[PDB]
């Protein structure tokens, strides 16, 4: 599963 | 003790009232030293403010107090750090790590969020205090 901090920044 | 320059930000994102985009920030006045550099992001770690979004970028822009030259009060400064997004300041897009004096009152946009910001001067050199509030409608328009 994802986490979310870390995650890369999502466009959209 | 003096007055002290007060920073007060209202915010308003579509929805901010769903996954709890703000869930992390406080609504009080906090005072702060005049030498930290404020930042705003995702990241829970190195952020005064923290927006729970999948689409703010980790850290996304940062104030940062000085004065300016003739000047007996502290100015704010705003720089952004997102690679992603730009931030429009009063119609100004600012890039990867552009940066800009703060006029007295602005907004300050990234995605769909809103920020207006307005100043108030205080005496005092090495505290100010920020206070955040919520705002129920578009600030556009």
């Amino acid at each position: 599963m994802t986490s979310f901090e870390d995650a890369d920044t999502e466009e959209t | 003790e003096e007055t002290v320059t007060c920073l007060q930000m209202t915010v308003y994102h579509p929805g901010q009232l769903q996954c709890g985009i703000f869930q992390s920030i406080s609504f009080n006045r906090e005072k702060l030293p005049s030498s930290e550099v404020v930042k705003f992001g995702r990241n829970s770690n190195i952020c005064h403010y923290t927006f729970q979004d999948k689409q703010v970028s980790r850290v996304q822009f940062s104030l940062q107090l000085f004065k300016k030259f003739n000047s007996s009060v502290l100015s704010f400064e705003i720089k952004n750090m997102s690679k992603k997004t730009n931030l429009i300041v009063d119609s100004r897009e600012l890039g990867y790590l552009n940066k800009m004096d703060l006029p007295y009152r602005c907004m300050v946009r990234f995605g769909e969020y809103q920020f207006l910001m307005e100043k108030e001067d205080g005496e005092s050199l090495e505290f100010f205090e920020t206070q955040f509030i919520l705002s129920p409608r578009s600030l556009l328009q």
